[PDB]
RNA sequence: CAAUAGUUUAAAGAGCAACGUUAAUAAACCGGAAAACUUUUAACUGCACUGUGCAGUUGCAGGCAAAGCAAUGUUCAGCUAAAAAAA
């Protein structure tokens, strides 16, 4: 439950450190959580893939908001991260250090299960 | 011309308690709460036998839960090993370890929350009931120390000295 | 206490007091106590008590209302309560 | 009955805050245990006496712990003596129901409505309690029943002192 | 209330007679139906009659796919039919239907009367269910039961709902207020204009303003049949139902369910005829995977890539 | 309001709440008057009652117990005390 205009830390190597989320998609409610794509701007960046000031798509990841199962269990992290995706929807970097949960078994996360390091599932 | 009405039976001859179910420690009733209000000795009201109705629901449930499966009795603090079924993943088994850190005991509700670091991600926070069936089976492995709950949050939340293992196995 | 007056007044004039019925019943102007009270910003109010006169009149087979109210005993207390010799051996059957 | 309440306790408020509110009980409850019985406003004696009940209780507890739950609610040492000596053993079979309040009209200046509390079992008592243990007839459906649900009851007073520790003492002398 | 009574006026002496001879012979009605107890044929127009329930609470159970479910329990004590309604003496036909128990010194007279004189308990509620044909009517005496129900199928509660007292436009209507600071002074949940000017000059009927709120008669639609216990008279829904505990709720099925569907169901029609006690527990299956999302894409999913 | 999150120390498996759960895309749903019908010796306070009484005398959210604590058990408190003998 991260409503807009929240600051997240990124989680690949692209060389982007925070960003902003500037807008939505589609009609996801007033709040977003993992698995959705929302537009951010880069605030603090260190290296040449990203600079600071340009606007890129993002997906959450984690979240300190609880996440419920349909069988009544729920789970936590503590801290907010998000994964930079290009205009193809392919991350825009080759490793990722954060725990991959269930919301990314689906098969249109291929990649991002290929470059992650540890996995819940 | 006279038509004599029908008088139910006892079912228990000489037997001042129906046998509900309830706990080994609390005294027996009298009555069954599902028996019709004409029927009773003592005409108590509905909506305090409604509150004894769902009691002796959940006493049920209770019983059965257990003939399947036999945990054992964690307290907080203690690190425990948890074998659970993925549904989303095709039903497959994990084993996860990590620290408790809270417990509720309240009957057929009870749950408890694991705790566990990792080597770069950081914390991770589960809450699980315990009569949920996709847990399979638990055992405890080890303690943690702490003073009370204000040391217990401070541990929380600057993750520490928690990382058991790495990640989760099969 | 007017109540009261008026009935002992009915007797000494020879009346049965248990056919009297309160035929009329008025009040009366008095004389008042003036008095002021301040307010705030240096206004005045008023500040009166008021005073009143009574009178009853009692009259025989007068056109009375149906009106009856239901009358109950008091709690007991003392020797005269026997609440403690009740038997309770009987509710026990059936 | 006493009402129940939504603040911690179920207890009244009394119209005062909640320090104020204990000092107030505490010590009307000392001066119920002196003298016995006591008039009062309906509010205050409905928690007077719920909370009379509970102090009689710890006095029948004897133990070290009861005491010093007791000492910090009892204002005089002579009216806490009492309470654990002479109250513990009037109410060794009472289970319950030590104060027993009765209503009394309405006041002259405010009209506030009055009771009276008092103790169920002495001499000066309004009215005559029901004995502590209900005798039983020996032909009654009652006797049986209470065989079959409960073997342990209680139908006349205990000594003070039972017969395993009356034996005991014997056979020690 | 009621209007002043009008004015009545006695009869003239040529026209009284034909009046009482007409009235008479109008009131005069013939014998009363008795029905039969038959299973009958269900067509495509036919509705059932309901039950009278009373609310217990709610728990909560894990499926055979280990999805967690919330229940609301509903006991039926004892329902009956109590009385019947035909065209000849009320134009239309129906079935009366009584629940509860109460003793005859809590009473009026008047409703105590009723239920003496054709030799039945006296019932604290009574309801009415419309029938569409004189052959869908029940003897009086019959019982209705847990069993009158399929497990599986969707019923519709109805009741009164839980007392909350006198409340604001803010938790009564969900009026935004006023900001809790710039300026802002001794208006912070005030519902605020309440008209404009000169025109239209006046407050329209039915403005949202503070009032009374929680007793109010409401219905829920499509609601799951989960368990059926018959032998202790038993109901789980899976919902929310309108009421506090001890609440009275009638349960009837469901309008949102077509002929097929209550065909497929084979529900008991007029009602269940045997003995409910020799019936076993059940509970409704569902061919359905919780779970498909993580197989196949059927999610919503805004952004098309590319 | 079963579960989850927040909130009260004369505390809690209380109560109220949404950030939580269920349902709706309709001749469905809700409100008051009233024909007709039925019943009656034509009916009419009250449980501390400014939450609710779906509780009126083996009635009860008091007290008391080893008890899940507005539940189970119960001999006490208050409102409202009962019976022909014998065959
Ligand atoms: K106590
Ligand atoms: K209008
Ligand atoms: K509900
Ligand atoms: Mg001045
Ligand atoms: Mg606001
Ligand atoms: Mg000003
Ligand atoms: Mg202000
Ligand atoms: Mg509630
Ligand atoms: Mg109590």
């Amino acid at each position: 439950m991260l409503p807009n205009y929240s600051f997240l830390k990124v989680v690949d190597n692209s060389g982007a450190k925070l960003v902003k989320i500037i807008g939505f998609y589609g009609h996801p409610g007033k709040a977003v959580g993992v698995g959705e794509v929302v537009k951010v701007a880069i605030k603090e960046a260190k290296g040449e893939k990203v600079s600071a000031g340009e606007m890129k798509k993002a997906v959450i990841v984690e979240q300190k908001f609880p996440v419920f199962r349909p069988n009544g269990s729920h789970f936590r992290h503590l801290r907010n991260s998000c994964v930079l995706l290009s205009e193809k929807g392919q991350p825009l970097g080759n490793k990722v250090r954060a725990l991959l949960t269930y919301e990314f078994i689906k098969p249109r996360w291929s990649k991002l299960r290929t470059i992650t390091t540890k996995k819940l599932f | 011309e006279v038509i004599i009405p029908t008088i139910p039976k006892y079912a228990n001859p000489y037997k001042l308690t129906p046998g509900v179910s309830q706990r080994l420690r609390t005294p027996k009733a009298l009555y069954e709460p599902w028996c019709p209000s004409r029927l009773l000795l003592k005409k108590r009201n509905v909506r305090a036998r409604m509150q004894f109705l769902l009691d002796v629901l959940e006493t049920e449930k209770e019983v059965e839960f257990q003939k399947q499966r036999n945990y054992p009795d964690f307290k907080v603090g203690d690190v425990l090993d948890v074998t659970m079924v993925a549904a989303e993943n095709e039903r497959k088994t994990y084993v996860h370890r990590g620290l408790c850190i809270q417990k509720r005991d309240r009957g057929y509700g009870s749950s408890f929350k694991l705790y566990c670091v990792f080597s770069d991600s950081g914390g991770f926070i589960q809450h699980l009931p315990l009569c949920m069936p996709d847990i399979l089976d638990i055992k405890i492995v080890g303690q943690v120390d702490y003073k009370d709950e204000e040391d217990l949050k401070e541990l929380v939340e600057s993750e520490s000295r928690e990382c058991k293992f790495l990640d989760k196995v099969l | 206490e007017g109540l009261e007056h008026a009935r002992k007044d009915a007797e000494e004039k020879g009346l049965d007091p248990k056919k009297l019925v309160v035929s009329t019943v008025y009040t009366a102007k008095g004389k008042y106590l003036r008095g002021f009270q301040p307010m705030g910003k240096g206004f005045a109010g008023r500040k009166t008590t008021r005073k009143t006169h009574l009178r009853i009149v009692l009259r025989e087979n007068a056109s009375v209302l149906p009106f009856a109210a239901q009358v109950v005993s008091p709690s007991r207390v003392g020797g005269a309560s026997q609440k403690h010799l009740r038997d309770i051996s009987v509710r026990y059957t059936v | 009955t006493v009402k129940r309440f939504l603040r911690p306790g179920g207890w009244n408020r009394l119209n005062r805050p909640v320090k104020e509110r204990l000092a107030l009980i505490k010590n009307m409850a000392t001066q119920l245990v002196e003298k016995e019985r006591i008039r009062t406003t309906l509010s205050k004696a409905k928690n007077l006496q719920r909370y009379g009940d509970k102090l009689i209780t710890l006095g029948k507890a004897g133990t070290r712990e009861s005491w010093l739950k007791a000492n910090d609610i009892v204002r005089t040492d002579r009216e806490l003596h009492k309470l654990f000596t002479t109250l513990a053993l009037r109410y060794k079979d009472r289970q319950g129901g030590y104060v027993r309040l009765i209503r009394a009209g309405f006041r002259r200046g405010d009209a506030a409505p009055v009771a009276i509390v008092e103790l169920v079992d002495r001499e000066g008592e309004l009215r005559q309690a029901r004995p502590a243990v209900t005798p039983v007839p020996k032909f009654s459906v009652m006797r049986w029943v209470k065989q079959q649900l409960d073997p342990k009851f209680i139908s006349e007073p205990a000594p003070l002192l039972p017969p395993l520790v009356r034996d005991y003492l014997k056979e020690q002398n | 209330g009621y209007r002043p009574a009008k004015p009545v006026y006695p009869l003239p002496d040529s026209i009284a007679s034909l009046v009482e001879d007409k009235i008479a012979e109008l009131k005069k009605f013939g014998p009363t139906p008795e029905p039969a107890l038959e299973p009958l044929p269900l067509t495509p127009d036919s509705v059932r009659v309901g039950c009278i329930t009373v609310k217990a609470g709610m728990t909560h159970e894990w499926d055979e796919h280990g999805v967690m479910i919330p229940l609301t329990v509903l006991w039926i004590d004892e329902c009956q039919v109590v009385g019947l309604k035909y065209f000849e003496k009320n134009g239309y036909y129906a079935v009366q239907l009584g629940a509860g128990c109460v003793k005859q010194h809590t009473v009026l007279p008047q409703i105590a009367g009723y239920y003496l004189k054709h030799d039945l308990p006296i019932k604290r509620e009574m309801k009415e269910y419309q029938v569409s044909s004189p052959e869908a009517l029940l003897p009086v005496g019959t019982h209705i039961t847990a069993a009158h129900f399929v497990v599986g199928q969707q019923v519709d509660v109805t009741g009164y709902t839980t007392d909350k007292g006198f409340q604001g436009v803010m938790k009564r209507w969900g009026f935004k207020g006023m900001p809790a600071s710039h300026g802002v002074s001794l208006s912070h949940r005030k519902p605020g204009a309440t008209g404009g000017r000169q025109d239209p000059g006046k407050i329209w009927k039915e403005k949202k303003l503070p009032g009374h709120m929680g007793d109010e008669k409401r219905t829920q639609l499509g609601l799951e049949l989960y368990k059926v216990d018959p032998k202790r008279n038993l109901l789980y829904v899976k919902g929310a139902v309108p009421g506090p505990r001890g609440a009275s709720i009638l349960v009837r099925d469901s309008n949102r369910m077509d002929y097929e569907e209550r065909v497929a169901l084979n529900l008991p029609y007029p009602t269940f005829i045997g003995s409910p006690d020799e019936l076993p527990v059940l509970v409704r299956k569902s061919d359905k995977d919780p779970y498909l999302m993580y197989k196949k894409e059927i999610d919503y999913f805004p952004i098309k890539w590319k």
